[PDB]
């Protein structure tokens, strides 16, 4: 009807069809704190929203009013709640409402209320047919939109729409291999489908990650993914890993590779490896290179790791005070 | 720009 | 020495911390590069201007900005019309950090305002007449505790508050943010915070909550909003802090968590990013760095012997440098990063982060690091509630006099 931004928009207090209602001013008290000096439009819409909410007027005009209240402050959760009450009482077409929420999210995609509303609509309609494509469009504008990814996981999980997601993940990783949201999605898909225990899958994943690490040795996401998928079973469980990382030391070094070596040593030492001592020293040597040269921002962490390894793996660690 | 928290 | 630069971000070696894109440009690297270039200008400004760097926290300016904002805000804040108790909390806490007294006229007016935001059924809404929501409820409680008067404490209707929390509790251990609302780790934290402070925690209130939070920890080591989501500092702080309140930190893999948070500190900028491969932001000076005091306490409670006795496991100096040199608005107020406009949220969090970086405290041991002029020292903040440690003690003690609703 009358858009909040049309040049001919009129305040509610000047609308004939609203003449019967007395606006309800905000109750801030005698001497307000954090009082917002609202614009005319804002205060006018909200005074009328307060009026309908207080009367619990479940009408078409009240419904149209919430659209304006929402555009003025899409974070107003109270307005969203009342709008959902109206969607049910007035038996409003939910697909028309889906069209509305997709437009709103397009304009304010970093809002909690808009995504929650879309979710409720999908639940009500029990129809996820428009989701993956809609979300893909939002992700095309901000590939790291947290709410978008979260809604995407919900849709995929609740409706078992796993079939094409790894393909989607591969596409986005191609666009920006540094997109951590995509690496997280990659893990989400795999752990809920084949799992990582399947040796063929794990192997494939590691080959892929090491390959990406070679193309962009400083991309921290690939490094965190590799550690992420191997750390639970134990880094020491994979003997070839160490040798292979060392082979990248020359033309693919990074404080990331150095840190990984320390993690491998740490676990090797945790699982009584051969040459206990040779390993410990290699580790402390790296912890120092990191704390003093290659990763000083994390000097306090690296000093602590060095101190922890020392505390429990030095040849003296199991020796009684008397010896 | 603003940081959303709610 | 004379050639020695006391500021970490201005040392010649520091330039080696610039991003290495491996000649493979993506949106992420391009964005990171833009920020680093802007931050580099800030760092090099004293040099190109031929002046001795002096890191000063503009207290007078921040105070004016806060003092006025506590009373009146421009329409720029219309987007926060449903978060007024947060505005009360951010402002009061910033003032407390700056060691500015709260006049009793102000305190009483804040109390009355918060009473109006309180719902007849428990919890506080974003403003008078708005439905209750856990975020505004958490903020309202914190603000009333910062005031800490008998009046402030008495505003909280504890029986109803407890009823409210129960109405939001889910079978899987989580909580809704508000009736008909979304679920994520923030709610567990908001609920644990207000319930612990007001002493309304019943035997079963948090059944399964710790487990639910633990499921939010992912392959990265950090915590996401809900199980399966990317790790983020905001949610990680909420997850760990709530577990700390519930005395269940052990449910998490603390080693992978510590490794993840420490990696969130930007090598060049010195501040923290919210998640891997994203940009630095002043508010994470609290959400991210605040995890270290929590981790320290947890690890120490397990008798970890390798724990430092004078510093947190992050570069305290570099964070302070980032905040002081890059996050202050000349006119008052703090910000996300250079180029961003100030706001009360970032003012509250940049300062909370600065305080944490300045103060180390592990029981009897105490050690401060105050970069720049000594007047820069702020009052300490409690790493769990983000209010003064004294306000926390005062509030809990007062509420322990009352019995847990029901009995
Ligand atoms: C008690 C409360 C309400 C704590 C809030 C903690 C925070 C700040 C959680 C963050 C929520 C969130 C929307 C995360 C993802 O969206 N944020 C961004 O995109 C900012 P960035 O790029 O830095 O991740
Ligand atoms: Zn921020």
């Amino acid at each position: 009807f009358l858009s909040l931004d049309s040049p001919t928009y009129v305040l509610y207090r000047d609308r004939a069809e609203w003449a019967d209602i007395d606006p309800v001013p905000q109750n801030d008290g005698p001497s307000p704190v954090v009082q917002i000096i609202y614009s005319e439009k804002f205060r006018d819409v909200y005074d009328y929203f307060r009026a309908v909410l207080q009367r619990d007027e479940r009408s078409e005009r009240a419904f149209k009013l919430t659209r304006d209240a929402i555009e003025l402050n899409a974070a107003n959760y109270t307005v969203w709640h009342f709008r959902r009450v109206l969607l049910r009482s007035l038996q409003k077409d939910l697909q028309e409402e889906m069209n509305y929420i997709i437009a709103i999210i397009e304009e304010q995609p970093k809002n909690y209320q808009v995504w929650h509303h879309r979710r409720v609509l999908v639940e009500w309609l029990k129809d996820p047919s428009q989701e993956l494509e809609f979300i893909a469009d939002i992700l095309n504008q901000d590939a790291k939109n947290y709410h978008a990814w979260q809604h995407r996981q919900w849709v995929i999980q609740e409706f078992r729409l796993w079939d094409n997601e790894l393909q989607y993940v591969d596409q986005l990783l191609k666009e920006d291999v540094r997109n951590n949201s995509v690496w997280n999605q990659r893990h989400f898909v795999i752990s809920n489908t084949t799992g990582y225990s399947d040796r063929a899958v794990l192997e494939r994943e590691v080959q892929y990650t090491l390959e990406m690490i070679k193309l962009v040795p400083h991309n921290e996401s690939a490094w965190n993914y590799l550690k992420g998928i191997l750390q639970d079973r134990g880094l020491s469980r994979y003997p070839n890993l160490l040798n292979q990382l060392l082979d990248l030391q020359p033309s693919h070094s990074s404080p990331y590779l150095i840190a990984f070596l320390v993690d491998i040593y740490e676990d090797m030492l945790e699982n009584q490896c051969d040459n206990k001592e040779d390993i410990l020293n290699k580790a402390l040597e790296l912890c120092e290179i990191l704390a003093k040269e290659k990763d000083t921002i994390r000097k306090e962490y690296w000093r602590y790791i060095g101190r922890s390894l020392q505390s429990k793996h030095s040849r003296e660690s199991d020796i009684p005070a008397s010896v | 720009t603003k940081c959303v928290f709610m | 020495p004379v050639w020695s630069e006391p500021l970490y971000s201005l040392r010649p070696e520091h330039a080696r911390e610039r991003l290495q894109d491996d000649s493979v440009e993506t949106v992420t690297s391009i964005e990171q590069a833009k920020v680093e270039e802007k931050i580099q200008e800030v760092f090099s400004s004293y040099k190109f201007n031929h002046l001795v760097p002096r890191l000063v926290l503009q207290r007078e300016k921040h105070f004016h900005y806060l003092k006025r904002g506590l009373r009146q805000l421009t329409d720029a804040y219309e987007c926060l019309d449903a978060s007024r108790p947060w505005l009360c909390y951010w402002i009061l806490h910033s003032l407390e950090l700056l060691d500015e007294p709260i006049p009793q006229i102000v305190a009483t007016d804040v109390c009355q305002f918060l009473e109006l935001c309180q719902s007849p059924d428990g919890g506080f809404g974003g403003g008078p007449g708005q439905y209750p929501h856990l975020a505004p409820t958490y903020a309202a409680v914190n603000a009333l505790c910062i005031i800490g008067t008998e009046e402030a404490y008495n505003v909280i209707n504890r029986e109803k508050l407890l009823q409210y929390l129960y109405s939001l509790k889910q079978p899987d251990g989580s909580f809704l943010m508000h009736v008909g609302g979304e679920v994520d780790v923030r709610s567990a934290y908001c609920a644990a915070s207000v319930a612990s402070l007001t002493n309304i925690i019943t035997p079963d209130l948090f059944e399964g909550t710790a487990e639910w939070i633990a499921r939010c920890q992912n392959w990265e080591g950090g915590i996401g909003g809900v199980p399966g989501m990317e790790a983020h500092g905001g949610y990680t702080f909420c997850g760990l802090a709530a577990l700390v309140i519930l005395k269940k930190e052990r449910s998490l893999n603390l080693k992978s968590l510590l490794q993840w948070v420490t990696s969130r500190q930007m090598r060049f900028e010195g501040g923290f990013q919210g998640r891997c491969n994203k940009l630095v932001d002043g508010c994470y000076s609290f959400w991210q760095a605040g995890l270290l005091p929590l981790l320290h306490r947890a690890l120490h409670a397990q008798g970890d012997p390798a724990l430092s006795m004078s510093h947190w496991m992050f570069h305290q100096q570099a964070l302070q440098e980032y905040i002081l040199m890059c996050c202050q608005c000349p006119a008052g107020g703090l910000l996300d990063k250079p180029g961003k406009s100030r706001d009360f949220y970032h003012t509250c969090y940049c300062l909370s982060g600065l305080s944490i970086a300045q103060h180390f405290g592990s029981g009897a041991m105490l050690h401060d690091v105050v970069m720049g002029v000594p007047e820069n020292v702020l009052q300490p903040t409690h790493p769990v509630y983000n209010i003064g440690p004294d306000k926390v003690i005062q509030a809990t003690t007062h509420f322990l006099q009352k019995p847990v609703p029901g009995f």
